[PDB]
DNA sequence: CTAGTTGATCTCATATCAGGAGAAGGAGCAGAGCG
């Protein structure tokens, strides 16, 4: 690394190096730090996890419980040593509490003053962060399974909800239409996700294997279906077409929005063409889902080469985005891993798990 | 020339002829074919709905916008009595494109399905009935419609009728509903029309039903609770912005 | 909120990127240098280059080509810059009026993306079709031409290859056909695709993908004979066209890689191609009739380590580098004797990357002035930066303890002065001057058996001698004396004074006035002065008559620079200054408005008033000091005015800039008088006298920063200066090869005497680590310390400890070794320098490497891998810890304040630590949350923080005002453009408060300073009125440039005024002026201006 | 051949106590293994 250093000194490499290169050495060197801890506040496994898009600084976490929790991420104390606090909490005593499990919780993009959770009790709720009151919420008439607001709409403020119906629900915050469905897909949808490069498309997954691209703008449904074998086997589409060869339930487009990794309990990861969904035959092995409801994976930001960090069971697993080859397998969880999230100011992992705990990864020096 | 966002050049000439409100329809048409939605001109009656189609269809053939190379095989449905009025006002405001009549009068004096194919192969604009749209759903729903224009369209109002069924089943996501009143006894056929320009965006009707027409009809009767007023209120403005862009109505 | 102003000393002077073409006219040779924010047009003239343009862009220019569209008369330019501003510029020259215009500007800065690995990468289509950027990875931006936009409106198409090295656009092909090389897990390939405007998508490529070598970083492609690409790897040249492969492994470029290249002739049939070691390769195409039959590459010779060079014409290459000094070289047809070719025929001055830096008081005057470890490995360098002004000495003769120095026209018709008197004790001896040599000839009419006060030309063709006896008014052409007046008690006179016309001399405590007729000398005036006379003056300025009409006198224990009415000898005014020291010189001249008067004291104190014609009444008193020694005032008339010089340890020409007195540094030892002389061989010069002898010269008058060199020949990356040894200490590094073997001699191998560490504590290419002790008068290396093997020296600090008087350098060092990411060995080792010795007094093995060290009230504050810890210094002479702080992922930076500790780490920032020394222990008192990775940090007050992020950003954090105290404020935001890689207070010159020198990767040097409230308001006002009137090159916004930019954060800047933009409120003509000054006058905001660049 | 007329024929739109016997399920609960 001195060489890192006297390369940046003199201008031999971009500094562009020594971060980006500097991101990835500690992205591999992620280890479960015991000098972190976050405090345990979840009666029931934690469903999900999610950093603020600005200033990373604070982590909402819903469980299964139904409580949302929101943590302080920043060590505040002086000790090198520190817990995250919980600053705020949908308690059991809360009047607006979920009723069942939380599946989802997001940040508002664009501002920290307002998060969006929904839950197994079929709604929505959309949160005022600093008085900790509902703003609106959204009642759907099947179990919500996940969704997702747009990481980079100034102009919308759509949210895709999937619920165990088989239409993808998009709810407007700006005058609250909940109204606009997307249909096409024939069983549960397990997974939402907006893409972080275009606006208005979205990215769906059910249960029925397939993955479908829309453009919610459009009035004609899916630009396209991910189709794993790119048409060596091809079927007027009644039934081909399927992503996977079990339940798709996990969607992540990569940090820059080029490409797809769906995980699907067939046991497989693949990327995909944001593009034109056609697969890039990326191997990945044997990635261990079984989970029968959404399972929320991240990539990594602003490394030299891009991560994916799956939960594996009981351990994250971490893959190479565009080579597949696994990093490593950080293994300290006791239950099954529901949710991991990536800091992406400093290379921290945070993964919450069914044992009621969020572990904090960090570099290891 | 007039120029709008992406590659929409529409003659000079003939936009000077439009009024400033008929102008912004053009761009508002416009601006859907980029989202690839349809909408509503529900401009009152008089004001001419049809000038401002002829209008947009112009500049996009013109414009040569990019499998369709500017505009392509299009279907025009209007009430019986107007058909040779809209091929007048075609063959005035712009001459150049082909706009075949489909009807017993018509103009062709073969069978049908022969205009069909020739205008769906040479990028005509197909003027037909909303009786003969009911009767070959198959012939006519087989050949890639660019535009699918419903003059009066209203008449879709009912989504059980067949002749709704029928319009909806045309594919292309460039359907305009051309009605001095989209709405003429109840929610229940603003649904429909809805559902024709932009299948999704009103949900299923059952559930437009529960979540709109119940409420917002509540709220006019002279006995109903104040509570239930405001529900109404409620409704209502989110159906008004639910439709806002995708209704003209000037 | 922050106050603080941001401006550049010295621009930045390494070539980021050169391009030769018809931009300035179809005819004209251009060469366009890109120093990182300043785009500098040359001409390419049969000799050297002539400088006719240089702007300032609002972005670093990341790319920069010229290109000629069809029917456009001389190229057009395209510019990306770093924030990814794109314009197309053309050069549009009206008589002597010069603009830039902007035929085309945007912003194609993807909102997200991975911005590519190997860089910002911008290649135009050959026919102009097309500009193709790569930005980020798996995308390749297209900005069509032949769509003649204004706007820059481009599209992406998905490039399905993630990692492209190098890609180019093909020659004679129907589509615009890009040609790539790409990493892929299977190795690296080179790939062609069509691109296609209508499809606005890539089609199948010419020719197939082919595996290349692993190395293969660059593409060039090969104009239309030939066609195909040339793949430049680290073993292999390749040449593809699609069927043709040839290969050669030419074994001399194994060495170094190859890093740049230029095409020699428009056929390509030559090509230059530059290595990381500065060596300067030809690579020949041999064509068979065309097709191409082999490849050659030869070794020209060596340059300067070249990062852009550029062929002009006529054998002339412009070397630009920014590790060193860009060369304008010349290619002979025969090799030297020495194999090489290359023969520099210029060197453009390159502060390379300024990896630290100092300010010393060197001279001993109170002036700052920056030493520089500048350049890199064959290119490093000491450079002494200073503000003065500087003369060339063309003739000198050794003349011990000169007094005297006058031009006089021996040459009665010429107006010029061909020839020199000087006195040195009781007579007068003469130069003739003639030409350029100069010898001792005698013209008649003056004695050479008395000293000589005064000599000269004055009216009625006559000359004036005035001596310790008598005066002397000879006539000059016809023979001798006709005219002497002499002391009626023949007392000698002990001061006197003269001009053209008249004459003044004091006898004592009386004085006589005398004035000149044709072959007369009349005296009329006469007066009895309290006490002895001390100094005079009475030159007729403004005269317009003949005759001055007013004089000043100092007096002996009565110490007052007084008024006189010159006809009468009558007081107009006595004004005291106090002290027991005679005022040993006074004068009054014009500085372009009206008389001042400048009368000093014998300890370099000079005061400068407003003198009226009619009263001659001193006010406006106001003091300057300048120099210890007593001190003489004579001016010199330059092409614009009159330019007063002192003389004395330090010599200081004297002159008004804008209506605003200034007190420039001349850069001589010593000056005892001076006088001006005009010769035919020696124009406007200077007569500069020492106790030695007499120099000569001519000064500019530009006052340039005047920068040394001094070669080490190996990269330098400390300096600390120990005044009391009388050195600086230099951390050098230099690379050996093989046991091992210097591949050439550096200046730590040259040093007069030599050592190497031998511990007991630790038991291709490496580095090797030095310490350099360098003398500070000479630069010579006095001593080089080797370090141990594997062991990299980084800090260095001369400090001395605890309670022991010496003053030691303190070097921290790691072991660095292949098998390991982060040192875990290192030691920090105590020398001291004496006796031209540098014994190890103490060492210390750590634990970690020792990234810094400061001298922290008398303890030295050392910070390993990740902690920061204090060591003491014992009275065995060995650190002994004191405290720890363990809160970093890299203690990369430490600053000092009192008790504060500022620390810059890897990424996280910024955090002040305070010593609480009550206890014993560190506290952390403020941190800054954000994860800014720091490339260097200072401490501006008790509570600014000024920070620097390697993505070319300078923020300031703020101590605020519960546990949200500790949190640090970043109250200050500024994209500099520029890698900071030192602090250092300090100033290079004799309303603001504080002053922060900066060093550059790029060699900028920029000044920090802090505002007050009010004046800030104020400037940032103006800043708005001129982004308003000033247009930029490619029409970039101001705010937008200088706004904080991270990958992961965008903020306005704030608390920062660009002193740049602030400065150049007087490049602009008066109703621009007006303009900007709509809602106090102009003539105000000038003087704040003029008062603004006073700081540097 | 061509309008005009004329049946069908379709679509669409308009509104508020003296029974008895037996069989099936469920619930309560004793108790016996048994892990």
């Amino acid at each position: 690394m001195l060489g890192f250093l006297s390369a940046r000194q003199t201008g031999l490499e971009d500094p562009l190096r020594l971060r980006r290169a500097e991101s990835t050495r500690r992205v591999l060197g992620l280890e479960l730090n015991k000098d972190r801890d976050v405090e345990r506040i979840h009666g029931g496994g934690i469903n999900t996890l999610d950093i603020e898009p600005v200033e990373g600084r604070y982590m909402l976490s819903g469980g299964s419980d139904g409580v949302i929790v929101l943590y302080d991420l920043e060590n505040s104390s002086r000790q090198s040593y520190y817990t995250c606090k919980a600053v705020c909490s949908i308690g059991r005593d809360h009047p607006d509490v979920h009723r069942y499990s939380v599946e989802t919780v997001q940040w508002y993009p664009h501002d920290t003053g307002m998060f969006t959770s929904s839950s197994f009790d079929k709604t929505l709720k959309v949160w005022d962060t600093n008085t900790l009151q509902t703003a609106d919420v959204f009642n759907f008439e099947e179990t919500v399974y996940s969704h997702h607001m747009s990481p980079v709409s100034t102009k919308h403020c759509l949210v895709a909800v999937g619920t165990r119906g088989p239409k993808v629900q998009l709810c407007d915050l700006k005058s609250g239409s909940c109204s606009h469905i997307l249909q096409g897909h024939r069983q549960e949808i397990l997974a939402v996700s907006w893409s972080p490069r275009y606006d208005y498309i979205l990215a769906t997954a059910s249960a029925d294997s397939r993955v479908k691209l829309w453009d919610v703008r459009r009035a004609s449904g899916c630009l396209i279906t991910l189709d794993q074998h790119n048409g060596k086997k091809s079927q007027a589409v009644e039934s081909a077409n399927t992503a996977h060869n079990g339940k798709v339930n996990g969607l992540c487009f990569t940090s820059d929005g080029l490409h797809l990794l769906t995980v699907g309990t067939d046991n497989r990861m693949r990327l995909w063409n944001s593009s034109n969904g056609e697969n890039t035959l990326v191997n990945y092995g044997k990635v261990c889902n079984n989970s029968k409801k959404g399972l929320k994976f991240t990539v990594s930001c602003g490394c030299s080469s891009e991560f994916v960090f799956v939960p594996y069971g009981s351990t994250i697993a971490v893959y190479t985005v565009y080579s597949g080859e696994q990093i490593t397998m950080l293994k300290g969880h006791y239950k099954t891993v529901d949710c991991c999230v990536f800091q992406s100011n400093f290379q921290e992992l945070y993964s919450g798990s069914r044992d009621c705990n969020i572990l904090a990864w960090v570099p290891s020096l | 020339d007039a120029e709008f966002d992406e590659g929409f050049k529409v003659p000079g000439f003939l936009f000077k002829k439009l009024f400033k409100y008929q102008q912004t329809g053009v761009r508002w048409l416009w601006e859907l074919h980029c989202q690839q939605a349809g909408g509503i001109l529900g401009d009152e009656m008089g004001l001419g709905r049809t000038i401002q189609i002829i209008a947009f269809l112009a500049g996009l053939s013109y414009s040569k916008i990019r499998r369709f190379e500017g505009l392509g095989p299009t279907v025009i449905v209007c009430p019986t009595t107007v058909m040779h009025q809209w091929v007048k006002e075609f063959h005035t405001w712009w001459p150049p494109f082909r706009v075949a009549i489909l009807h017993e009068t018509g103009s062709y004096t073969h069978k049908k399905e022969k205009l069909i194919r020739d205008v769906a192969h040479c990028h005509g604009i197909l003027i037909t009935s909303y009786s003969y749209i009911r009767l070959m759903q198959d012939d006519i729903s087989r050949y890639d419609w660019h535009y699918v224009i419903l003059d009066e369209g209203h008449k879709i109002r009912n989504p059980n009728a067949a002749v709704t069924l029928a319009c909806k089943q045309f594919r292309t996501p460039h359907r305009i509903i051309l009605s001095g009143s989209p709405m003429q006894n109840n929610l229940r056929e603003l649904w429909s029309l809805f559902d024709f320009i932009f299948p999704g965006k009103l949900g299923t009707l059952p559930v437009f039903m529960e979540q709109f027409s119940v409420p917002i009809t509540m709220g006019g009767y002279s006995n109903a609770s104040p509570v239930q007023v405001k529900t109404a209120y409620k409704c209502a403005c989110v159906l008004r912005d639910t439709i806002n862009p995708y209704l003209l109505r000037r | 909120m922050s106050y603080n102003y941001v401006v550049t000393a010295q621009k930045p002077t390494a070539v980021n990127g050169c391009v030769t073409g018809h931009f300035t006219s179809a005819e004209d040779l251009n060469l366009l240098i890109a120093k990182n924010t300043r785009l500098e047009i040359y001409v390419v003239t049969a000799e050297g280059l002539r400088p006719v343009k240089e702007v300032g862009m609002y972005g670093k220019i990341a790319v920069m080509e010229l290109f000629r569209p069809k029917g456009e008369s001389k190229d057009l330019l395209f510019i990306l810059t770093a924030k990814y501003n794109a314009c197309i510029l053309e050069y549009k020259q009206s008589g002597e009026s010069i603009d830039i215009i902007t035929r085309a500007h945007g912003n194609v800065q993807d909102r997200i993306g991975r911005p590519s690995e190997t860089g910002i990468i911008g290649i135009i289509d050959p026919e102009c079709r097309m500009i193709g950027l790569r930005l980020y990875d798996g995308l390749f931006k297209v900005i069509p031409l032949d769509r003649d936009n204004k706007e820059l409106k481009a599209f992406n198409i998905r490039l399905e290859e993630l990692h492209v090295i190098d890609v180019k656009f093909l020659y004679g092909c129907q589509a615009p056909t890009i040609c790539f090389v790409y990493q892929d897990p299977q190795g690296r390939h080179v790939k062609t695709y069509e691109v296609s405007l209508r499809e606005k998508e890539f089609n199948k490529g010419p020719w197939k993908q082919e595996n290349v070598e692993a190395e293969a970083s660059m593409v060039i492609a090969v104009p239309e004979p030939f066609g195909g690409a040339i793949i430049i790897g680290q073993e292999s040249i390749t040449y593809h066209n699609g069927d043709k492969y040839l290969a050669i492994a030419p074994p001399i470029i194994k060495q170094s890689t190859i890093v740049c290249h230029n095409r020699v002739d428009p056929n390509g049939s030559r090509y230059l191609l530059g290595d990381m070691e500065g060596r300067l390769f030809m690579l020949l195409l041999e064509k068979e009739e065309v097709t191409l039959k082999d490849l050659r590459v030869e070794l020209l010779g060596e340059t300067s380590i070249a990062e852009c060079l550029t062929y002009l014409d006529n054998g002339v290459v412009f070397v630009g580098s920014r590790l060193g000094d860009s060369q304008l070289v010349k290619l002979n047809v025969d090799s030297n004797e020495q194999g090489s070719y290359v023969v520099a025929m210029e060197t453009f001055t390159n502060l390379g990357p300024i990896v630290d830096m100092c300010v010393v008081d060197l001279e001993r005057q109170g002036q700052g002035q920056l030493v520089t470890c500048s350049g890199a490995f064959k290119e490093g360098s000491l450079r002494i930066i200073r503000n003065g002004i500087g003369i060339h000495e063309h003739a000198s003769i050794d003349l011990p303890g000169i007094k005297g120095l006058w031009p006089l026209r021996s040459d009665p018709n010429r107006e010029t002065d061909d020839t020199l008197v000087l006195s040195f004790v009781g007579q007068t001896r003469v130069l003739m001057l003639n030409g350029e040599e100069v010898e001792e000839t005698e013209l008649m009419g003056f004695v050479d058996d008395q000293q000589t006060f005064f000599c000269g030309n004055v009216a009625h063709q006559q000359l004036i001698q005035i001596t310790s006896a008598s005066v002397r008014l000879v006539s000059q052409e016809p023979k001798a004396l006709v005219s002497e007046w002499k002391e009626p008690q023949a007392k000698n006179i002990s001061v006197a004074s003269c001009n053209s016309s008249q004459v003044v001399v004091a006898v004592g405590r009386a004085l006589y006035y005398l004035q000149i007729h044709p072959q007369e000398l009349r005296q009329i005036s006469h007066t009895e002065m309290e006490h002895e006379v001390a100094c005079l003056d009475i030159t007729p300025l403004g005269d317009s008559n003949g005759l001055s009409p007013l004089c000043a006198i100092g007096l002996w224990t009565d110490i007052s620079a007084r008024i006189l009415k010159l006809p009468s000898f009558e007081l107009l005014h006595k004004e005291m200054l106090g002290g027991e020291i005679i005022p040993r010189s006074i004068l009054m001249t014009t500085f372009e408005s009206s008389h001042y008067l400048l009368c000093a004291l014998g300890d370099g104190a000079l005061f400068y008033f407003g003198l009226n014609i009619e009263t001659g009444l001193l006010s406006d008193r106001k003091k300057v000091t300048l120099g210890t020694q007593p001190t003489v005032l004579r001016t010199f008339r330059s092409l614009s005015t009159t330019n007063v010089f002192a003389c004395s340890d330090r010599p200081t020409v004297i002159y008004s800039s804008n209506h605003k007195l200034v007190f420039s540094n001349v850069n001589l030892k010593e000056v005892n008088y001076m006088c001006p002389l005009n010769s035919d061989g020696y124009p406007d010069s200077l007569a500069l006298a020492n106790n030695s002898t007499l120099t000569i010269g001519t000064i500019d008058e530009i006052q340039k920063l005047h920068i040394r060199t001094v070669p080490l020949y190996e990269s330098p990356r400390k300096i600390c200066y120990q005044e009391v040894s009388q050195c600086f200490g230099v951390l050098s590094s230099r690379i050996e090869v093989q046991g091992t073997t210097a591949l050439r001699p550096s200046a730590s191998t040259q040093a007069l005497s030599s050592s190497v560490s031998s511990s007991k504590l630790f038991s291709e290419e490496v580095e090797v680590h030095n310490l350099l002790i360098i003398d500070q008068h000479t630069f010579e290396v006095l001593h080089a310390h080797q370090f141990l093997q594997n062991e990299y020296a980084l800090s260095l600090v001369s400090c001395k400890l605890g309670k022991d008087p010496n003053t030691y350098f303190i070097v921290g060092t790691a072991m660095v070794y292949p098998e390991e990411a982060e040192p875990k060995q290192g030691r920090i080792v105590v020398f001291q320098y004496s006796d031209g010795k540098l014994q190890t007094v103490a060492e210390k093995e750590v634990k970690g490497a020792v990234y810094s060290m400061v001298e922290f009230n008398g303890k030295l504050l050392a910070s390993i891998n990740s902690t920061v810890r204090l060591y003491e210094w014992t009275t065995e002479k060995e650190l002994r810890t004191e405290c720890n702080h363990y809160n970093n992922i890299m203690a990369l930076y430490l600053k000092t304040k009192g008790d504060f500790i500022l620390v810059g780490d890897l990424m996280r920032s910024v955090l002040l630590l305070a010593y609480k020394p009550m206890e014993g222990n560190f506290e952390e008192i403020a941190r800054d949350f954000n994860p800014n990775w720091m490339s260097a940090v200072e401490i501006l007050d008790d509570d600014n923080f000024l920070g620097a992020e390697n993505a070319f950003n300078l923020f300031v954090c703020q101590k605020d005002s519960d546990e949200e105290r500790q949190h640090l404020q970043e109250v200050g935001l500024f994209h500099l453009g520029e890698f900071v890689n030192v602090f250092c207070h300090g100033s290079l010159v004799m309303p603001t408060q504080g002053s922060v020198l900066f060093g550059t990767v790029n060699g900028m040097i920029g000044l920090v300073t802090s505002l007050s409230e009010s004046w800030y308001n104020l400037l940032l006002d103006m800043q708005n009125r001129l982004n308003k009137v000033i247009k930029s090159v490619g029409k970039i916004e101001h705010s937008f440039w200088r706004s904080f930019h991270t990958e992961r954060k965008t903020e306005p800047a704030t608390g920062f005024i660009d002193g740049d933009l602030i400065e150049s409120f007087l490049d602009i003509s008066r109703p621009k002026m007006q303009e900007v000054v709509a809602n106090a006058t102009a003539d105000d905001l000038i003087k704040v201006v003029e008062e603004l660049t006073r700081i540097h």
